[PDB]
This record gives C-alpha cells, structure tokens and sequence, in this order.
C-alpha cells in the first residue's frame, strides 16, 4: 500500500512482488509467463550473469544471495511486474545495480528483457 | 492452493533438502485438446504477443512474439502452430517484411521463417479464418487485399513461398482439402478455389444471402468436419458443409428468438461464434444492444443444436466479453476473453459456470485458437 | 516512368471537362464504362457522380515500372490521364480493389 | 456508460469518442498526438484512401460523409482511443469496413496505424 | 476552454463558411524554451515512444518512435533532437542493430540514421546523462558497458560513426567542450577524457566521496554552464563545475535538514534532480521513505540555492511522481512526470502550483528533456 | 578456434584442484593475482573464494576468432583453462567488466 514503506518478505506466493527472493528484482517474474521461479520460459534465452542481492528468508531466518539472471529474446512479458531495491547500488557498482539488462551469456546473444528468475547462488552470510 | 503458493511450497522444500537451483530453459507440456492461444493485436500496436495457456488449469505454458497484426493458426493435430507476421526496418517505418513462422509445439522455437514476397499481407483487424492451413498441414493460406484479391500459398513442408493465386472479390479462407478452400464473396456467394497442379480454377456457388443480410466478420468453422457457421448482425445463421466437390448449405437457423429479437437481442463483439465439432453445438456471443453497436462486448452466450436450431442453454458470463471459442475435447471448456480487461475467463461448457481466469494478457487480447486433436 | 501524362494532380470540376472528350463515369461503386479504347496521344477523363471517394490507380509495371495512383475524386469531380503509348492498361480503385476497368490505346 | 446503447453525437469536443465526425472511427484520434481533426502529426504519413461513413451533425441537422484516412508510419499513438460503428459494414464491403488499416497512398509506403483523421468529403445526403 | 473544445468550435466554423477539409501533414511550431520531451522506456518493452510537448499549454506537438531502451538528447540551441536506439530482426530476437537518429526539430523527419558498429549500446534503464552531445553539437557520445568500458563517438556533422574511446571503469558522460567530457568512476573519482586529434588521454580527479556515500544514477547537469549536481541516497550533494581544464568541486550541500533527515526524509524516484541554470537553483525529488525504497515515487520537491545551500521552497506535488526537470526560460516550469499513471504534471516553478497535466503518455514515461536556448 | 583447452564446462570443487597447480584466487571483486605467467601447455586454475558469482572471459580474437566465456563460479569453486600457445591473453569477468587479469604464456 505505501510504496515508501519498508520491505516485508513472505515465502507463500512466488508470484507476489514481495516473495522473499525478489528483494531486488527489476522487471517481471518468469513464473508468470512460462518459466518458473528458477527457470526460463520456452523460446527464451538464459543469461548466465547478473546483478545479485542478499535477501532474507523469513522461513529459516537465513540469508542467501540470489542471482537475478534474465530471460531474454522476447519482448517484456508484461505479467507480474515488480521492482525491489534492497541494498540496490548505483551503476558504477554494477554487481548490485538492477536497471541493467542482465542478458549477458544467453544463448544466441539475446539481449532483450523478457522476465527475471530468482535462483539462489548459495548462502550469503 | 494458488499457483504462486504451490510454487513457493515447492521451492521452500527444495531448500530444506540440499537441492540447489540449476536454472534452465523449460519446454512446454505436450499439446493437448485443452491448450488455448490468445493472440493480442493490442489495438494496432506495431508488435504484439500471443499467450499459450493450459485450459484445464489456467497456467501459462509460454508465449510468442509477433509483429503487426499477425495471424495465428494451429495444426489441428498439434504437430505445431504458426503465424503470418509483419516487421519494419525502424519500428513502425521503412522496408517492410511479411513472413510466416512455424513453431515447434513444445520448445516454441521457430523451426521455419519464410518470407512473403512483396509484403502481400492484408493488414486488418484479425478475424479467425482470414488465414488457414490446408488440412494436411503442408501449406498456409493468407489473403492479400490491395492491389487486388489474392491468396498466397506458403509451403510449410519445403519451407518456402509457393505462389499467389488470383481470386475474385471474396474474403476469408476455408480449406476443405489439400487443394481446395472457399471464400465469402462480395456478390453474395462463396468462391471455390482449386489450386492443384500449379494452377487455379475458380467457381462460385449460388447466392445464399441478400445485401440486407450482413454476415459478420467472425464465422466459426471446423477444418476436420467441414462445418462452416456464419451469422448475420441479427443472429440468423447460414451453415454449409464444405467438401471439395462443393458447398452444401443447410436451412438457416435463427440463433435468437423472435421474442428476444423483439427485445433488441443481437450478437456483439469480436470472435462471437463457436462451433463444437464432436458435439455439433454452436455458441454465439449476444446481449441487448443498438443495431450499430455490433462490436461492443456481450455478457451472454447462447448454445444451440446445429441440426435442429433448438436452444440448449444461455450462459451468463458475468463479464464484458469480446471473444469466445471452446475446446474440442468431449467435455469442452468455454473460452471467454475480454480485451477490455485483458483477462481470459474459463467456464464449464455444460454448466456455464466460471472455473478460473487468467489475466494480464497484453493490451487487448482478441483471438482464441485451439487444436482439434482430441478424437 | 510515364507512358501517360497527368495534366493536373488535383481533380478538376465536372464542368471544365471538354464536352467532347472520352468520359468514364463512376457511380454505384463501379466504373460505368468498364472498357474504353482510344488512340495513342488522346486523353480519357474520369468523372465521379457520387460522394463516395474514388480514383484511378495502376499496379507497378502497368503504366511503367513504378506503380501509379491518381488523386481521389468526390461528387462531380474529374481526373484526366493522357495515354501516350499503344497498349492495354488495366486499372482499379485504390481503396476499392473490387473496382476495375481498362484503357485500350491504339 | 452503456457500451451497448445507441450513439449520441456532440459537436463540442473533437477529442471525445462521441464527437460527431467519429461516428465510424476505429483507432485513435489524430488531434491527441500532434495532428488535428483533419491533419496528420509531424513525421507521419497521410493516407489518401479509406473507409467512409455518413455521420449526422446535431449542430446543422445535416449529414456528411467522412473519409477516415489514417496517419501511418508510427506505432499507434495510444492517446484518445475510440471505436464507433454507425453503418459499419463487414469486410466483403470494404468501403464501410473499419477494422482495415486504411494507409493506402501514404507517402513512402507507410502501412502502420498511428491514428485516424475525420475530414468531410462532402455532404452525404 | 478545452483543447478538444477549441478544436470543435474551430471546425464548426470552417463548416459554416465554405472552407473544405484539405488533409495535410503538420509541422511542429518552432522549438522554444518551453518545449519538453517525454521518453517512455515502457518497462523494458522492445519498442518505445517519446512525446514532444509544448509546456506553456500542455499540447502535444508530435511524437517519435524508438526501439529498445533508447537514449534521447536535445541540442540546447534547438537546432534538433536525436536518440540512440536498438532494433532486432524479429521483434525482440535476431540480428541486433544499434543506431543514432537525428530529427529535424519542426518536421520530426529523420535527417540522419547512423549505424553503430558491433551493437555497442549499454542496454540499461535510462538515466539523463548516460549519453551526451558535445556542446558544439557535432558529436553524440554514448557508453558501452560490456565487454569493456568505452565511449562511442558519433559524428553528427558528417553523419557517420567516428570510433570508440577506451576509458576506465567509469559511468555517465558530461561534456565540457568539443573534445572533453567527464565520467563518474568506480574508484570514487571522475575521469576526464580528451578525445581530440584522433586520440584519447585519460585523467582522474581526486576522490570526492566514500564507498558509503552513494551517488544516485540521476545527476543533474548543464552543458551550457558546466554545473554538475549529484546527490547521494541521503540528499547530500556534491557539485563540480566542469571546464575542460578540469573539475572544480564545491562545498557539499545537504539538500535536506538534520531534522528532516532525522525523520526518514530521503530522495526517491527516477530522474530526481533538476538544476535551473540561469537561476542557479536546484530541485530534488524527496519524501519520507525506507532507506532501500530509493526508486519508489516521491510527493515533494525541494528547491534551494546552489551557492548557499539555503532552502528556497518545498513544493507539494499532490501526486506520486518519479521524474522532474525544469524549463530554462526565466520563468521556468517544473516538470513532474509519473510513470505510474503515464501522466505529466506541470507547475509554476515559483509558486509550486499545478497548472495543467498531460496524460496517456505510453506505459511508463520516465525521462524529461528540454532545450536550453532561452538566453 | 582454440589456443586453449577447457577440461570441464562445469566448475570444479576447490578440493579437487591439484594442490601443486597455478592458482588465481578471486575475492573482494578482484582476481587476486592480476598477471600470471606460465608455459605453453600448462593449466591455470581459477578459484572463487566468495559467494559473488564470477568467471573468466575473453573478447573475440584474443583466445581465437570467436569470443570465449567460461562458466560461472560461486564460493569455493574453480575453473581451469589450459593455454596451448605462447602469447599474452587478457581476460575479464563477464558481468563485472571492471575485473581484469592476464595470462602470459611462454
Ligand atoms: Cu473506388
Ligand atoms: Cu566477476
């Protein structure tokens, strides 16, 4: 309700902008367009690189780094749009900057934003 | 349990166990009689999208990007789905390119990209049967409007453009066999075009309607059985069973009752006609409207016997709907799409109740397509 | 580029049409005189008798390599084309492809 | 309010879908994106042909034919979208069909829909 | 009287007299200090739009089509406006093409279309100064991120691609002269790049901030005066007057008060910084927010003296706004744009009251650009 | 196509790295040993000591006509490249262009 209020993560709906692994996602959630929380939708290409972010998990009190790799090669999905910036850094500090199109390494050179996946790279701590 | 809820629980567990996340590119489940496609013209946007949805659950399997007012088609047996699209050198301007693409049905990867010489696509609001695949799925037929009426033959097997067939002042295409399809003409009749053996021979059936009887732009049709169902702004319905030898019209059925037609009932919307093949039933979108409000949405669907013309049901959608169609499986689903809210509504064909909806489908979703593979 | 010579770009008034010229009327969504034949160097005038806008047009390669499109005419307006070469020139209405006619020049 | 109710024309706001010359317009009103009621916006191309429609003018009781020529070469304006179908005919009767992209004759072959203009071709009557 | 009302009256009269309708293609009035451009990234859509608006009245003069996350620029003297765009062979996939276009300022016709070799554009959310035109308007400079930091030189006079300049791990571009511009680097300093005479010589000013001090992605800047205004997530503002010889930093000004900063006040949004050149005033978008909600919208703008750091006003927008900028004329207008409602709001810079709004601007309008030509 | 030979596509465990090999650690957003020099035919192992994903990459024309991009590594993972030719190979991190290092082969 209050766009200016603090993040309140949940672990009960991966398609809600406030799901906990989305604490720094920019764009659209791949689960809502054929992919899954951690996989890309058919026809699209999987980036291997991306901006990351340590995101707290209310279910286990732990914190993990999420690699927000993009699914590219398609026009933006337009479904489940979200934007979170927990610890999001400015562009001269790319590793944590999310206005960037993280399509680097996707098959056939896809550079167009379609949606973002929220896989865990491991424990942040 | 919700989709995003089931997903969450799923992931929470993978996390409890070791189970690391190994990001990969998915494949869509195999095509079935319950899959549905929602093309989205997006009110004349230069690019557009189409969503592939599992009707039994309302879950999106994947998507497809298309250009300017593209036309979708789907081989009834599910071996694939295609589209005829148009792109430009600079977004909306410069060198134009019309082409056809064929997509693998599970990987959604473009297994064919065939350019159409001299940008011959009829740029027009999309109507279901303005393009079509021969029943043997070896060709795709599309219409050219200017400079003159013509049908283009696209060879899907050899992945190339065949040639243009010259035809009369007729519109829409309705295949009946590998080399024969019919078109609705300006003169009040249908045209029968045989394009076999490198040549085209045109014929005209008899006139089956008057200049006062307006056939809508959205006729239903079944490539499998040959049944064509065409209404008029009033709900009067001329059918015909296309064969190859020719068209055999049937006795016109009034979809609405003189009492209803008495109280301004009239069909309205976009894709307002549905023909369930295996059952021989017809679904028509209707509501009470002014006679010149035939493109507004409707809130009801009438079901009736295609042979007797007797009403079977009158479903109340509960929403402003613009297009409909049904799944060809034995226990069909009724698709009701609203371009106004970009939301698809799914009902039980038999009971008329809403089971689930799927929203956020583009800017103005308008065309529904399915595979007739069930039986 | 031109086996034809268009006098004026803008349609002319029905009245200014020389009352001794070859005239193809247009009404009820048709070119009233489908096929008309003249002589190399002559001039055909088209006259639209209704409000429905109409015009004369040719596909590419007919009246030359480049396709040609006359301007539109509304009620009581005319448009003229001089055919400078012997040949059979097929034509149609731009927005109305179902409208065709021809000019056989000798 | 009632999308299924009869057309009620006005002559007081050219940017309202119910202005009287729009009785059969499909798309967007060029006045809302740089053009005018009868002219195209800069950078776009003026079709010369189009679908027409006899539209009643409440101000003078008269009726005039409007040539709904399109402005092409741009992506749809997205401003002042409208759709009216007074006397609108099906596609085998093009002269009155408005789902068609009436870009024929526009400079440089522009065939993409941007918006529609509502000029008078003259008196219908 | 409304816009569509004035138009109606106008037409009703032409009709009363003879005055027929002779459809023609318009030209936009001449560029002035009150014209504003609204680029619309549209949330990463493959194609996008930019609207050209007369700020004094809120009337749209025309539009411009662009591709994927294009970057707009406008020669301060109004001789033209351009953009660096990206297109693909098949909507969002296939052979990529990055290019630059220069538009006549009144006909909006593309007078130049220069392709950029090896698709070198940094595909990223658009920030005002990530690209720039030399002050002499003879070149356009853009940034490449991968495979390595680089700045591309586009020759607008000879309509061709010059070359790529190799630069340090720095971002953004701020010209100060025909061959010198500055970039903000990862190391905490600014890089000064001279690209004159076919070669590049890089220098680094001293560090002017710590790793704890986060410079936002939206710094303000004036090509005419050389003033650069850069905040941090907290509103602290480092200035610098770029010259060519080098950058001369000024004493940092806290845009917010310890009492405000005491009550969660923090800057937030997209393009949150505005610098009115002729007046030496600064406008910063701000609201009370969590520290990690720096991209949400703000409902207030603070104005202050660029030399004293003393507050001049605190305007209450009345809407969730994401971007701002002002007109450089002596009686500047304050532009407040909301991507959430695709509506631009226009206020009197001096009084802070809203004069007019212009809506239906794309899917998520975010960048505002003007001409500094007034004086 | 390859003056280099990649043993495995998927990163290996830090533990399996032969404790007698050339090792370029990675931490704090840097290749800890910027420039390393070996001999034609030898093998360099890269080891990431943090969670931040990192990898080794080359622009086109460096390690051959086609550009090359190793897979990513997370904490305690390694990646190996065997340089089969004498030369000076510059490299960087894919998502992190500000991270560079080199391999001088003799
Ligand atoms: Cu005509
Ligand atoms: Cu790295």
């Amino acid at each position: 309700v209050d766009p200016r209020a603090k993040w309140q993560p949940q672990d009960n709906d991966i398609q809600a902008c406030d799901y906990w692994r989305h604490c720094s996602i920019d764009g659209n959630i791949c689960d809502c367009s054929g992919g899954s929380l951690t996989n890309c939708p058919p026809g699209t290409k999987l980036a291997t690189a991306s901006w990351v972010a340590s995101c707290y998990n209310p279910t286990d009190g732990q914190s993990y780094l999420i690699a927000y790799r993009d699914c590219c090669g398609y026009n933006v999905s337009g479904r489940c749009p979200c934007l979170n910036t927990e610890g999001e850094l400015p562009v001269y500090r790319p590793e944590f900057a999310n206005d960037i199109i993280w399509c680097f390494g996707a098959e056939d050179d896809a550079m167009t934003y379609h949606c973002t996946i929220s896989p865990i790279v491991g424990k942040a701590s | 349990q919700t989709e995003g809820q089931r997903g969450a629980a799923e992931a929470a567990a993978a996390l409890a166990a070791g189970e690391a996340d190994e990001p990969v590119i998915l494949e869509a489940p195999a095509p079935d009689a319950r899959r549905v496609y929602i093309q989205d013209p997006a009110h004349f946007a230069a690019i557009t999208q189409q969503f592939v949805i599992d009707g039994s659950t309302g879950r999106i399997l994947g998507m497809t990007d298309g250009g300017f007012l593209p036309h979708p088609v789907a081989a009834e047996d599910g071996s694939f789905f295609a589209q005829a699209s148009t792109v430009f050198e600079r977004i909306a301007r410069g060198k134009r390119t019309d082409y056809v693409e064929v997509f693998d049905p599970v990987t959604f990867l473009p297994i064919a990209d065939i350019e159409l010489p001299d940008a011959p696509r009829f740029l027009v609001g999309t109507y279901q049967w303005m393009n079509a695949l021969t029943p043997d799925n070896k060709n795709l037929l599309f219409y050219q409007f200017s400079p003159a009426p013509a049908v283009g033959v696209v060879d899907l097997e050899g992945k190339t453009f065949d040639r243009m067939l010259d035809v009369p002042d007729c519109y829409h295409i309705f295949p009946a066999s590998p080399t024969v399809f019919y078109m609705n003409c300006r003169d009040g009749s249908l045209a029968r075009v045989d394009f076999a053996d490198g040549e085209t021979k045109v014929t005209n059936t008899e006139v089956f309607h008057t200049e006062d009887e307006l056939l809508i732009n959205h006729p239903a049709f079944s490539l499998r059985s040959g049944r064509l169902v065409w209404p008029t702004y009033t709900g009067k319905i001329f059918q015909a069973d296309l064969t190859a030898e020719g068209a055999t019209f049937r006795a016109p059925i009034e979809a609405l009752t003189e009492a209803e037609r008495a109280d301004d009932w009239r069909p309205g919307g976009w894709q307002q006609t549905a023909y369930h093949r295996q059952s021989d039933r017809i679904y028509l979108l209707v509501d009470q409207r002014d006679e010149w409000k035939h493109k507004a949405a409707s809130r009801f669907v009438v079901v009736l016997n295609a042979e007797t013309g007797e009403r079977i049901n009158k479903i109340e959608l509960g929403h402003e709907i613009d297009s409909i169609n049904v799944s060809q499986d034995a226990e069909p689903l009724l698709y009701a799409l609203s371009a106004g809210t970009q939301t698809l509504h799914i009902y039980d064909a038999a009971t008329g109740e809403e089971l689930r909806s799927v929203d956020q489908l583009g800017r103005g979703p308008q065309i529904i397509t399915t595979h007739d593979m069930d039986s | 580029q031109d086996k034809i010579t268009v006098t004026s770009e803008k349609p002319v008034a029905a009245a200014d049409v020389p009352a001794d010229a070859v005239v193809v009327g247009i009404e009820k969504m048709k070119y009233l005189t489908p096929e008309v034949t003249i002589k190399a160097g002559e001039t055909v005038y088209w006259v639209n008798g209704e409000v429905m806008p109409h015009n004369v047009a040719f596909k590419k390669g007919i009246v030359g390599e480049d396709a040609f499109r006359g301007e539109m005419m509304t009620k009581d307006q005319a448009y003229a084309i001089t055919f400078n070469e012997a040949g059979s020139y097929d034509y149609f209405c731009t927005p109305h492809p179902f409208m065709r006619g021809k000019v056989i020049v000798e």
